[PDB]
Formats: C-alpha cells, sequence, structure tokens
RNA sequence: CUUUAAAUCCUUUAACGAGGAUCCAUUGGAGGGCAAGUCUGGUGCCAGCAGCCGCGGUAAUUCCAGCUCCAAUAGCGUAUAUUAAAGUUGCUGCAGUUAAAAAGCUCGUAGUUGGAUCUUGGGAGCGGCCGU
C-alpha cells in the first residue's frame, strides 16, 4: 500500500520536490517507477482495454495459448499512454499493460485551427507517425469538428484531450496493436515539431538531479 | 505559444538542442544537459556558476557531440581560440 | 443423405406452441421516453463488469 | 504520376484510360460480354416457368442437399439454376409454375453452399414466398 | 409541363457507422432529455447545425472586409442571436463553431413550454402542443418543433380557446357533468 | 360555413367520439463484423441458417419455435445499376528486388522536360530606424 522508491527521480517525485511531471518532461527523464504518473495525474487517468488478442507458439504438444493486451490510457486534459503486455492468463495481460502505458504516458501539444481564442482544442500542425505498415495522418481541425476517425485512433485522441481533428490512416489497419502505436507515435510527434512559437532561445533550468543533489545523498543511499 | 488574450497556453517548455536547435522530445533518453564549471581567471577554482549545454540523442548517436561541445565552449570562451 | 422427399422435416415436426397473449408495447415516444427510463435515470455503478439489456443465466 | 509535366495532359489522360481496362470491375459494366451474357439481361429480377425442382449438394465441408429450382425464362428462354430460399419451401412450388427470380446478392456469383446457383425465388404464382412461409396469403389454387 | 414546384430537400442525414454505442448512447440521451420521439428528430437538428457550421467555416476562408463575408457573417450571426441560440456578447462568427446540439433544442417550443412553468413535464409539454392548447401572438401552434425566436419567447402561453386558459369545458369534464346529472336525475 | 367553374382535401365549427384508452406498430435481427440471451422446447451434417468467416453429427448463444432483448419506426427488409468507402485507376495520390509488375540490349523521329545570364540604386512626404 505504502509506495517505496527504488529509483533517483522517483524518490524526488514521494517528497513533493518536483512537483509536475512537466518538469521531468523538461529533461526527458526515463519515469520507470509506475506511481509518479499515478501520484501526479492519478485522478485524471482513465483506462481502456482497446484488444485482448491472443498469440500462439507451436511447441512439441499443441499450442502455447499467451493473451496481448493493448491498454490506451490518459487524462482528458494533456497527457496519453499506449501499454502493450504479453501474458499466459488474461487479468495479468491487463494489468501488466495498464502499468507500461502509465511508464509511457507523453505530453500532446495542442494549438489552434485559424483564430487563436480561449483554450487549444486541436493537434497544433499536420503529424504523421507509423508503425510496421499503418501510417496515420492527425490535422487540425475547426472547433466543434470532433474526432473524425476510425474508432481506435478516436479513443486515443479523445484521451489525449483533443476535441476536434482530421484522421488519415493507410496500410493494413485492422492490425490494431500497429494502428493503436501510429496514432500514438503520431501524438508523441506534437513536442517533437519545432514551430515558430519555439524560436525564443532556450533558458536552460537546472536539473531536478542539481536543484536535489545535496538532498538525495542523505535521503537515500 | 500566446491565445488572442495573451494567455501562455501549452503545458510545457521544451528544451532546445545548442548544436543543432532542434527540440528535445519527453522520451528522447539519449539527450544530454551537460554542465561546465566555471574558473575565477586571477585563481583557476570552480565559482558556483556554470555553463549548460543540451544536446538531442540524434546528435550522440550521430558521433558529433563532442565536437558540438568543443564549439560550444570555444564560442563560451572556455577553449582556446587557438586551439 | 436428404434428396427432395424430406421438405419441411423441422418445420414440419416442430412442437407448435401458441405464441403467449401479452400486454400490448407503447411506440413512437413513449416506446423511447421507458427507453432512456431504464438506461440511464434508474442504474447505478455496480462492482464488476456491467450485464446486457437480456442478459439471463 | 510519373510523368509531371505542365503540358502532359494527353499523356497522363490517355494512360489512364487505357490502364482502366485492367481493372476487372470497370471492364465487365463498360463490355457488352458480361451484359449479353447475364441471364436476367441486366434486370434486378425477371419471371421464368418451373420446369424440374433440383437437389443440389453443398460445396462441402457443409453437407446438406439445397433445394433449388430449374427455371426457364420468359424474355430469353435461357435456363436457371434459382434457390428456393426458406425452410420447406419446394412444397409451395410444383412445375409449370411462374417464378419471380431474383439475384442471390453476390451480383453474378455463388454465395456460400451451393455451387453454380448465382439466383433465388421471391414469388411464385404472383404470390410473395414471405407470405405463404409466414401463413399469411394461401396459394391460389 | 405543369405548373407545380418538384423542389424539396431531406432535413436529416443518417450516420455512417449504424451501431456504434457511444453514438446510441449520446442521441438517446438528447431524446430522453428534451422528450423527442425518433433519432430523425436529433439527427435533424444535428444537419441545420452542420448547414449553419459548413456556411460559417466557407465564410473563415474569405480575408477580413471582404463584402460577401462581412454581409454573409452578420446576416447568419443575426439570425443565431434572433434565435436566441448565440449571445449579443458573441457575435464574431469563430464563436458558431463553439457551439452544440443541445443549444437548438433548448428553443424548441416544447423544451420553452417545460421551462417556462405552463407544463409539468417534456412528455406533457408535447401532448399540450400536439393537443393545440398553447399560443404565440394570438397563434395556436400545434407542432412543438417551432424554434422560438428570442423577440417571441415570454408571449407563449395558453390559448384563450383551451380549457388550461379561458376556455370552454373539455369532452370529458362535460360528460362526467352529464354522467354526475344522469345518476342523480 | 369556408374552399371551388361545381365539388373534394385542408382550415373553422356545433353534436357525438378513449381505459386491456382491442382505436391492439410494424420490419428486420440477437456468434463476430454490428446494437442485442451462452434462456427453454424440437431437430441431429437432416431440415435448414449463413452477404463474409461460419452454425447444424443429441448440451445448436447461429436451424425451427416460445419468452426476452436490440435497431430503425409509419415505415422496414430484399434484388439490381451506381457514388463514397477505393491512396483497390492514384492530377492531388498508388504501385513494379522477393507479393501482380522494368522491354534482352542499344539507337532513334514525333511526344514530354530542358543550365546560368540582359533594372538597379535612389529623389519626395506621413506615422511611431522601420511600414504604405
Amino acid at each position: 500500500k505504502e509506495w517505496l522508491p527504488v529509483t533517483k527521480l522517483g524518490r524526488l517525485v514521494k517528497d513533493m520536490k518536483i512537483k509536475s511531471l512537466e518538469e521531468i518532461y523538461l529533461f526527458s527523464l526515463p519515469i520507470k517507477e509506475s506511481e509518479i504518473i499515478d501520484f501526479c495525474l492519478g485522478a485524471a487517468l482513465k483506462d481502456e482495454v482497446l484488444k485482448i488478442m491472443p498469440v500462439q507458439k507451436q511447441t512439441r504438444a499443441g499450442q502455447r495459448t499467451r493473451f496481448k493486451a493493448f491498454v490506451a490510457i490518459g487524462d482528458y486534459n494533456g497527457h496519453v499512454g499506449l501499454g502493450l503486455k504479453c501474458s499466459k492468463e488474461v487479468a495479468t495481460a491487463i494489468r501488466g499493460a495498464i502499468i507500461l502505458a502509465k511508464l509511457s504516458i507523453v505530453p500532446v501539444r495542442r494549438g489552434y485551427w485559424g483564430n487563436k481564442i480561449g483554450k487549444p482544442h486541436t493537434v497544433p500542425c499536420k503529424v504523421t507517425g507509423r508503425c510496421g505498415s499503418v501510417l496515420v495522418r492527425l490535422i487540425p481541425a475547426p472547433r466543434g469538428t470532433g474526432i473524425v476517425s476510425a474508432p481506435v485512433p478516436k479513443k486515443l485522441l479523445l484521451m489525449a484531450g483533443i476535441d476536434d481533428c482530421y484522421t488519415s490512416a493507410r496500410g493494413c489497419t485492422a492490425t490494431l496493436g500497429n494502428f493503436a502505436k501510429a496514432t500514438f507515435d503520431a501524438i508523441s510527434k506534437t513536442y517533437s515539431y519545432l514551430t515558430p512559437d519555439l524560436w525564443k532561445e532556450t533558458v536552460f533550468t537546472k536539473s531536478p538531479y542539481q536543484e536535489f543533489t545535496n538532498h538525495l545523498m542523505k535521503t537515500h543511499t | 505559444m500566446q491565445s488572442n488574450a495573451g494567455e501562455f497556453v501549452d503545458l510545457y517548455v521544451p528544451r532546445k538542442c545548442s548544436a543543432s536547435n532542434r527540440i528535445i522530445g519527453a522520451k528522447d533518453h539519449a539527450s544530454i544537459p551537460m554542465n561546465v564549471a566555471e574558473v575565477d581567471k586571477v585563481t583557476g577554482r570552480f565559482n558556483g556558476q556554470s555553463k549548460t549545454y543540451a544536446i538531442c540523442g540524434a546528435i550522440r548517436r550521430m558521433g558529433e557531440s563532442d565536437d558540438s561541445i568543443l564549439r560550444l565552449a570555444k564560442s563560451h570562451g572556455i577553449v582556446s581560440q587557438n586551439f | 443423405h436428404g434428396s427432395l422427399a424430406r421438405v419441411g422435416k423441422v418445420r414440419g415436426q416442430t412442437l407448435k406452441v401458441a405464441k403467449q397473449e401479452k400486454k400490448k408495447k407503447r411506440t413512437g415516444r413513449a416506446k423511447r421516453r421507458m427507453q432512456y427510463n431504464r438506461r440511464f435515470v434508474n442504474v447505478v455503478p455496480t462492482f464488476g463488469k456491467k450485464k446486457g439489456p437480456n442478459a439471463n443465466s | 504520376g510519373k510523368c509531371r509535366g505542365l503540358r502532359t495532359a494527353r499523356k497522363l489522360r490517355s494512360h489512364r484510360r487505357d490502364q482502366k481496362w485492367h481493372d476487372k470491375q470497370y471492364k465487365k459494366a463498360h463490355l457488352g460480354t458480361a451484359l449479353k451474357a447475364n441471364p436476367f439481361g441486366g434486370a434486378s429480377h425477371a419471371k421464368g416457368i418451373v420446369l424440374e425442382k433440383v437437389g443440389v449438394e453443398a460445396k462441402q465441408p457443409n453437407s446438406a442437399i439445397r433445394k433449388c429450382v430449374r427455371v426457364q425464362l420468359i424474355k430469353n428462354g435461357k435456363k436457371i439454376t434459382a434457390f428456393v430460399p426458406n425452410d420447406g419451401c419446394l412444397n409451395f412450388i410444383e412445375e409449370n409454375d411462374e417464378v419471380l427470380v431474383a439475384g442471390f446478392g453476390r451480383k453474378g456469383h455463388a454465395v456460400g453452399d451451393i455451387p453454380g446457383v448465382r439466383f433465388k425465388v421471391v414469388k411464385v404464382a404472383n404470390v410473395s414466398l414471405l407470405a405463404l412461409y409466414k401463413g399469411k396469403k394461401e396459394r391460389p389454387r | 409541363p405543369v405548373a407545380r414546384s418538384w423542389v424539396c430537400r431531406k432535413t436529416y442525414v443518417t450516420p455512417r457507422r449504424p451501431f456504434e454505442k457511444s453514438r446510441l448512447d449520446q442521441e438517446l440521451k438528447l431524446i430522453g432529455e428534451y422528450g423527442l420521439r425518433n433519432k430523425r428528430e436529433v439527427w435533424r437538428v444535428k444537419f441545420t447545425l452542420a448547414k449553419i457550421r459548413k456556411a460559417a467555416r466557407e465564410l473563415l476562408t474569405l480575408d477580413e472586409k471582404d463584402p460577401r463575408r462581412l454581409f454573409e457573417g452578420n446576416a447568419l450571426l443575426r439570425r443565431l442571436v434572433r434565435i436566441g441560440v448565440l449571445d449579443e456578447g458573441k457575435m464574431k462568427l469563430d464563436y458558431i463553431l463553439g457551439l452544440k446540439i443541445e443549444d437548438f433544442l433548448e428553443r424548441r417550443l416544447q423544451t420553452q413550454v417545460f421551462k417556462l412553468g405552463l407544463a409539468k413535464s417534456i412528455h406533457h409539454a408535447r401532448v399540450l402542443i400536439r393537443q393545440r392548447h398553447i399560443r404565440v401572438r394570438k397563434q395556436v401552434v400545434n407542432i412543438p418543433s417551432f424554434i422560438v425566436r428570442l423577440d417571441s419567447q415570454k408571449h407563449i402561453d395558453f390559448s384563450l380557446r383551451s380549457p388550461y386558459g379561458g376556455g370552454r369545458p373539455g369532452r370529458v369534464k362535460r360528460k362526467n357533468a352529464k354522467k354526475g346529472q344522469g345518476g342523480a336525475g
């Protein structure tokens, strides 16, 4: 019940000294504790099992059926994850893919179609993502358009807090793993796109491994 | 990233490689913000203030990460112009 | 087996149960009101998986 | 495309025109062969006279005997195996009875079990085979 | 060569995916909440919005100070202000995009008769209108779809020729009076 | 009464006209795709269902029925031409090592596409070095 952090970054997060995962994602820090995302976005995180997929390896005697679970996670206001876990039983696969999704959550940059008034509602620019054959293209749309999409990326983009978006998939989208990964690769690349908004030369703030370098020496081994 | 009113609206301003000027994603785990210690020019001791250079994973696996820091330190007066 | 002589075998020999006398069902918006009042305003979140409308065992 | 010339409109058009005959759906619908060969002669339905009742063996894995009817049409005089759809409805069809025949669904293609049967039976002697099956109408005798 | 019109359009569009659980969920929410009778009734309000929305987006491609865009814009805004869907603070045509189906069902004369407190429920309100009880400026409106204007809202009340207003008592009361007098002698 | 050439229909209106308000809503489905029963009875690769994968060989969630549920609703199914879906005709925009696909090779006339290079610096004013 009482969480015990093993990594350096998890120890800072627990002690309320790094106070938002915006600060973690500024330094591209690998999150490997599951309870960092359960700490910050804990109440605004919702889980939907995209697919239970039975996979098999042919053995001396019959097949060894394991179950691959795709879980899409995210708060309906900034962040999405996509976790894939293969296990012998279905409950272990789901739970493991919830954890792997949480670890994997990324922030989505969201911009404006034309008029720049109120809160942002859409993808900031045309961003393609892919794995396998599946090429997914996310396109900025006007306010109230909804997510014009296939039901899988529609489910991730809802979870990303994107209200409005035009999609355009390509290749074998019927293979869900590739399609869910491709649309997750497409919203991954929103804060990896250099727009003119992001030209103001970088002011390098101090790392959480430097800001609290004197705290980490005593707080744990 | 202002709206019409002027409010800064995006949820974090991502770092940007000092060598290539290309932004560093939330999961580019081969990035490196390297702090170079400064010198009291008469003494030759650590001041407490330091220069901070960020590099994206792409340049690090490209093998150009050392020559980038070499230019950045030379372009900061750390390394001699002669060199 | 089963050439042209076995036509209507099963449809022929089904034990013809009479259709039960039923109270007539509402139509138009009345059905659709009854439907809304069943789906949303009644039920509260139950522990475990949600069952179907015609869930029987 | 492959020639991106500003004055390549007859090369781009005439190429598409030529390659469009390798499309199967197009060539079918734009030659006179598929239409002159079609028993219905490019109609939705057609009436024909029942001449014999046939028991067609299901393709395989599922092995039942599908009660179709060999039908001679009125318009062409062409001969057709038309599937009698619902359960035990071959009892509603005698010899020398006008049947309205329709397609099966797959637009001049065999559907599931039945091999070389492209058509189904809709009406028998100007009475719908559903009304006979449900027993809302009786056969005119 | 006859002297008839033939001009007619559809007012609805059937959705592409017929069995989306999330769509069937939200549309039956709209029906039950605003007391409609079929999915065509939601689909036609959705299509009136999509037309308005398509028009609004077509104007947003045109440059500012384009006389077509100013005239057509101001007209579309004034049309939405009149029917009481868009506020007079929000008559810039980028606020039409931030506009939902619920706001047009709010202006439905069934839902206004409910919210003005001269009907008990949303389902009662349709009965009253459909049984020609209510009037809008001495005009008996029989039809619940009447989009009530912001000009025309407070003039909604019972018809003068209806027993819920100052009208002749109805068929049931008049038979029950004749039964009450038939029983006594 | 009004309507109308004369009528009809609507509208208006006396009088009648609703409790199982019998004044009784259907048409298709309920394995998945695709919203909705592993409910009971019958049948036993038969009868049949099934656009597709498939269901039926005696526990049939798939047949034939009863109950129930789902969808659309005064409408709903079926057949067929056709449009989108089809970035599965590709101008936008597809492919061609191995999945179907580059001529055996070169020349070559139409066709198509074609290197760089020929007016620039100023004179004048307004607004707070810049913009018309």
